[PDB]
DNA sequence: TACATAA
């Protein structure tokens, strides 16, 4: 049914909300609010040597369990009981807790961390950590590794704050909120009855300055630097704006939500003069919160810990226990190895796209997947089953001369071919990282004049009727086309099309199906011309359609 | 739903406010009584305030029916579910109650309005208004009523708008996500409706910090046995709010004792699951907490008893 | 107990041996029904492993391990196929180094009553291990119910 | 075929431009009804061969030639955002030019070089049908690529591709944020490890659908065990809650 | 070996 398998799962969040609202609801002292006069001193530096020891305060609690064991539960209770933020780490885990969210209840549109605390394009190509740092303290406090976490994240939270406090008009503090305060103080009113109608007034306010509870949804997938960031961020949000959680002395809770143990983070790093990538594995938030012993006893994390047990996807029995035993580090037995022996299949079995039809082949490597890639679609060309046809594209890069010129200049590198610099940093011009798994052919390079611009071509081969996935935005439209009778009833009866388009676009969205059902019509004779249907049926329905129309 | 408002100081028993409750939807759909204040409301969250858990619901205005002719329309509309037409609203519109409300708003629009700058420096002759005089004057000349909404109204309709339809955060919304959400059957829909989005935050029980599905699973044992209704609603009449109206208005669960009893079973329910659930908790950490056994029966007992206590066949019989 | 009331029983290997006429005791009964499997093994092996044909021409099994759940039964070439050693079927070692692989057969019950026979190899070069037993492929051979 | 061969109802109904929100309502309202009845009937008469019988309706004449679609011009449709949560079938590419398209590539890149480049050499637009079974013209991925030295930012590349990506061949690293319902395994050893093993075979529902090269148990692999331990470290500490 | 963020 559908009764008890919400029972344990309802009764046993009540401790997590009243412990959140009991944190949500703390207030510091007087000396302990960092000032604007310390992100003021920060924007004025020029090398993270100068950063002061100084603290920022904070609380998390942690909500740590298996995929599918049922946190989103608890974030959809959270959501709509508390007043809280609801980010994420990724852009598919966004959409996935907005698409949870709005078919619970209801949902404002979810946006991903670094949105939500300001990260820009360029941000994105910045040289996470160049500037040495060694921990003083033995053992390290809060201050030492809030300044560490800075000094990693240099460039992006100079950047940031720089804008932030930029984008001020000068020495004009923003009166978003001043001016609502003053008023209150004027007319001698209750203090936040008007302050706190900014954010309905006023449409372009950042999220920071509307809750000061901030779910976070797959922090595995992030590093560690990010948790102290995200607090900076939201102090320096609430200090430009003078925000009324600000003035009646509030911290940031970070609630986290996600599996430490089957998911990880990775650090990536360039040497321009070896034009080489180096990735290695480092700490997430979660691994940070969990073994730090600092941040232990400074978030009292035994009391702000809920882990959710049991999982709703495994149902066999075997197969159950060697996953406990995997996750929870238990002692490996004969029989287990045992068990394991049903799944082994020889390896040109697994890479031959004969066998198997239809699976998904997880590789070590992208010059497997490549390869794998370009044997099937060899296969498919010659063996094609029909219904799928395999044609190829063409896709380009276009490199600017004077930037390659100003690029060699800094970096010395006398010779510097097209083909070996395009070949070594394959792996960053692009933006999503399955573009090394794509078949692609001969690359081919040519010289542009009279724009100065150097062309990459190449092309890139895919098989039709194929089930693929967007990595991108990729702002799209749709011109019609509903497959068969019934799914256009389907869409037609329900209106629930339309909602799912923005709250701007419905009234030439209502015209958009108008017109295709206008053009819908005619070749339905073409169905009554299919073989040996009737004689007489047909005058009949001529009869019927007449009598309707009139 | 309706209530009356209580003097007597003393706690009713379950048993009274049942009786009290009742005596108020009679056998006719139409409240008792000879006069009524409406409190015409909309979703939306309140700010300013702080409660166990956020408001879902945002009054809009208030009305006073004390005439024959308006307590006729009131109790027709509420009966049956024939809507009130705009000219029995704008005559028995209770003028300083709704706009007490909107007072803060209007304040807030029009400082949003006048926030390009405050020069207020112009010197001249004549023209040298006080840095904080300009503002005042402002602020005293507005009338926090009628009069400074309809002006904004005329003269910034696009902003107005844009600025009410975010303090009433999902107060648009079309009949098919209303069906979908608190529906589809007839029973969930008239009370999980009436509790979740008005009862529920006015009573402020156990209940008030469930989500809708825990609602919603709390009513599904609410088993008061049926009354057949001639015809239900269907599917290509959700374009209008006049069907589902009239079928939530005219049912069977929206007056007598069968809405005037399902709070209570929503705290009996609550405290029943409750009792139990901290007790099998408290025994599980305390076997938990000395436990001297080696990591793989651990996990062996964890499981095992976390499973021993809310097997599937447990849970159907509890 | 929960999970014998809850998955349902799982039988053992000598009733699902037992239901190919072999018993897991006094030794020949293993042997024959291993010389009955052999083909398939080898049919197998020529699809998956071409390179090494001829070394499996004439093979003998001898029991090697036996228990409760697992057998291992060791696939010796009759000691006649020159090549006294059998070569490692995952990689190419060196010359001198030469791979002195032995080849087993590994009976279990795995599946739902069904009987799953596996090819496993322990090499003693540097590269593999040695004293450990590498798992190649498993074939299902549940048919002549 | 007789003298009713067309639906002669197109010579006796016109469908005027609509007009402000309760016309377009009611001009939807009435199209819809007239459609639904002309369904209803339809149905009534013939049944499940008229159900999945093959419907193609576009707003502008579309000719689908080999892999390539063929259409005039693209005007009619509304705009809308592409889900990477969403499930897409590829149906083929389109040479028609969008100037919805080329206007929003003008206007986000600042780099005017690449615009008059693509536009004087279009790539093609890629048309993709949905679950629901709507087709869609996609805009080509475009990717900007800064290079920051030290303390100098370089417009360096601009990239130009159509951003899709096929679930048939995966890394192992890049299916922990997946779920999957057939997966077959190839490890690799000599750098084997546990975690990477049980995210592998993490992603099936059931043992039935799931393979491998290798018994990564028997094998060598590297263990670290330091946040295992912690846990079940707090599956002891009566403070920690346990939700089943 | 190896992934995300930008929009
Ligand atoms: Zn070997």
């Amino acid at each position: 049914a559908e009764a008890f398998l919400n029972f344990t799962s309802m009764h046993g969040v009540q401790p997590i909300l009243k412990r959140i609202r009991e944190l949500s609801q703390q207030q510091l002292d007087g000396a302990q609010v960092p000032h604007l006069q310390w992100f003021r001193d920060v924007a004025a530096l020029e090398s993270p040597a100068g950063l002061p020891l100084r603290e920022f305060p904070f609380a998390v609690y942690l909500i740590t369990g298996n995929a599918g064991s049922g946190k989103s539960t608890c974030v959809q209770t959270i959501n709509e009981v508390l007043d809280c933020v609801v980010t994420g780490a990724t852009r598919i885990a966004a959409q996935n807790m907005y698409a949870k969210l709005s078919g619970a209840f209801l949902s404002r549109p979810i946006n991903t961390i670094f949105h939500e605390f300001g990260f820009r394009g360029n941000h994105v190509q910045a040289q996470l950590g160049q500037y040495p740092y060694t921990l003083t303290s033995n053992p390290a406090s809060l201050e030492d590794l809030q300044r560490r976490d800075l000094t990693y994240y240099w460039e992006v939270i100079l950047d940031l704050t720089k804008r932030a406090l930029a984008a001020s008009g000068g020495e004009e503090l923003r009166n978003e909120f001043r001016a609502l305060a003053a008023l209150e103080r004027t007319l001698g009113l209750a203090e936040g009855a008007l302050t706190r109608l900014a954010p309905a007034t006023h449409g372009a306010l950042p999220a920071f300055t509307r809750s000061n509870v901030i779910v976070i949804d797959e922090a595995g997938l992030l590093g560690r630097h990010l948790l102290t960031a995200v607090v900076y961020c939201w102090w320096m949000i609430n200090a430009l704006y003078h925000t009324p959680q600000y003035a009646a002395r509030l911290r940031p809770v970070l609630v986290c939500v996600g599996s430490p143990t089957q998911t990880a983070s990775l650090e990536s790093t360039f040497e321009h003069q070896k034009l080489r990538c180096s990735v290695r594995q480092s700490e997430n938030v979660l691994t940070y919160l969990i073994c730090n012993r600092t941040l232990r006893e400074y978030a009292r994390l035994s009391y702000s810990w809920a882990i959710f047990i049991n999982n709703k996807r495994c149902v066999e029995h075997e197969f159950g226990n060697l996953m406990k035993v995997l996750e929870y580090g238990l002692p490996i037995t004969e029989e287990h190895m045992q068990f394991v022996d049903r799944f082994v299949v020889p390896e040109n079995y697994i890479t031959n796209p004969a066998n198997l039809p239809g699976w998904t082949r997880l590789f070590s490597s992208h010059k497997e997947v490549s390869a794998y890639m370009a044997k099937l679609h060899a296969y498919l060309k010659v063996t094609r089953e029909g219904e799928f046809v395999v044609f190829t594209l063409p896709v380009l890069t276009f490199v600017s001369v004077k930037e390659f010129d100003e690029y060699r200049r800094l970096t010395h590198q006398p010779g510097l071919t097209i083909e070996k610099w395009l070949t070594a940093n394959a792996s960053r011009i692009t933006n999503y990282s399955q573009s090394q798994d794509q078949d692609a052919g001969h690359m081919r390079c040519e010289v542009h004049s009279k724009q100065q611009l150097v062309v990459a071509r190449n092309d890139v081969t895919y098989v039709l009727n194929s089930q693929i996935a967007v990595t991108a935005r990729l702002r799209k439209l749709v011109f019609g086309f509903s497959g068969t009778f019934r799914a256009f009833e389907a869409v037609l009866r329900d209106d629930s099309f339309v909602k799912t388009q923005g709250e701007t676009s419905v009234e030439f969205a209502y015209r958009f199906l108008s017109r295709l059902i206008f053009s819908g019509l005619i070749s339905f004779y073409n169905f009554l011309q299919r073989p040996g249907l009737d004689a007489t049926q047909r005058t009949l329905a001529y009869a019927r359609m007449g009598e309707l129309t009139a | 739903d309706a209530y009356t408002h209580d003097g007597r100081a003393d706690g009713p028993t379950e048993q009274d406010r049942f009786e009290e409750s009742r005596a108020l939807y009679q056998a006719s759909g139409g409240l008792n009584g000879d006069s009524f204040r409406v409190t015409f409301c909309l979703l939306g969250t309140e700010v300013g305030g702080t409660h166990q858990a956020r408001g879902r619901t945002r009054p809009m205005f208030v009305c006073r029916f004390e005439r024959a002719d308006d307590v006729a329309a009131l109790q027709d509309a509420l009966a049956h579910g024939t809507p009130l037409q705009p000219d029995h609203i704008a005559a028995t519109l209770d003028a300083e109650a709704t706009f007490a409300l909107h007072a803060n708003m209007i304040l807030a629009l029009t400082v949003a309005i006048n926030n390009a700058s405050p020069r207020t420096g112009r010197d001249a002759a004549a023209a040298q208004y006080d840095q904080g005089a300009s503002l005042r004057s402002l602020v005293g000349r507005t009338s926090l009523g009628q009069r400074g909404l309809t002006t904004l109204y005329v003269h910034h309709e696009v902003r107005v708008l844009a600025a009410y339809r975010r303090a009433y955060y999902g107060s648009a919304q079309s009949p098919f996500w209303f069906l979908s959400k608190f529906g589809p059957d007839e029973k969930s829909l008239v009370l999980t409706t009436r509790y979740y989005l008005l009862q529920a935050q006015r009573l402020g029980g156990a209940g008030a910090t469930y989500d809708l599905q825990a609602i919603k699973d709390i009513c599904a044992t609410y088993a008061i046995p049926h009354a057949p209704r001639p015809d239900t609603v269907s599917a290509a009449s959700l374009t209008s709010f006049a069907a589902i109206t009239r079928f939530c208005c005219t049912s069977q669960y929206a007056r007598g004792a069968a809405a005037a009893g399902f709070p209570l079973y929503v705290e009996r329910r609550i405290a029943a699951d409750v009792r139990e659930t901290s007790a099998l908790e408290k025994f599980i950490t305390h076997d938990r907490s000395c436990l001297r056994v080696s990591d793989r029966e651990f996990i062996t007992y964890i499981y095992l008893a976390h499973f021993e206590c809310f097997s599937p066949p447990r849970l159907a019989t509890h | 107990r929960n999970a014998l009331e809850h998955f349902g029983r799982r039988e053992t290997l000598t009733e699902v041996l037992g239901r190919y006429n072999v018993q897991p005791d006094a030794g020949g009964t293993v042997e024959g029904f291993a010389s009955e499997l052999l083909g398939r093994i080898v049919a197998c092996i020529e699809t998956h492993f071409p390179e090494h044909a001829g070394e499996y021409q004439a093979v003998s099994v001898r029991r090697a391990v036996s228990k409760d759940d697992w057998v291992l039964l060791q696939l010796v070439p009759v000691r006649g196929t020159l090549q006294q050693s059998l070569s490692c079927l995952r990689f190419k070692h060196g010359r001198a180094s030469r791979a002195t692989a032995r080849t087993f057969v590994a009976l279990s019950v795995g599946a739902n009553n069904r009987l799953c026979v596996s090819l496993c190899q322990q090499c003693f070069a540097a590269k593999c291990d040695s004293n450990r037993l590498h798992t190649l492929f498993t074939i299902d051979a549940g048919t002549p119910c | 075929l007789d003298e009713q061969q067309l639906d002669v109802f197109y010579c006796h109904y016109t469908p005027g431009e609509p007009e402000t929100t309760a016309a377009v309502h009611t001009q939807f309202a009435l199209l819809k009804r007239a459609f639904l009845g002309r369904f209803r009937i339809l149905q009534e008469l013939f049944g499940e061969a008229f159900e999945v019988a093959p419907f193609s309706t576009y707003v502008d004449n579309v000719i689908f030639r080999g892999c390539e679609m063929l259409t005039g011009s693209p005007r009619g449709g509304l705009m809308s955002v592409a889900l990477q949560t969403d499930n897409y079938t590829l149906m083929g590419y389109t040479y028609a030019r969008v100037f919805a398209f080329a206007d929003e590539l003008r206007r986000r890149h600042a780099t005017a070089n690449v615009a008059e480049l693509l536009e004087e050499a279009p790539l093609p637009y890629v048309v993709l049908r949905d679950q629901h079974g709507f087709m869609s013209v996609v805009n080509t991925n475009i990717s900007e690529f800064v290079e920051s030295i030290d303390s100098t930012e370089l417009a360096m590349a601009i990239n130009a591709d159509y951003g899709i990506s096929s679930k048939l061949a995966m890394t192992i690293t890049r299916s922990q944020g997946l779920s999957l319902d057939k997966v077959a395994i190839c490890f690799t050893p000599g750098n084997l490890r546990l975690n990477s093993a049980y995210v592998a075979m993490s992603r099936t529902t059931s043992s039935e659908f799931l393979r491998m090269n290798l018994n990564p148990l028997r094998e060598r692999h590297e263990r670290d065990d330091v946040i295992s331990e912690h846990i079940l470290s707090a599956l002891r500490d009566p403070n920690v809650v346990i939700v089943y």
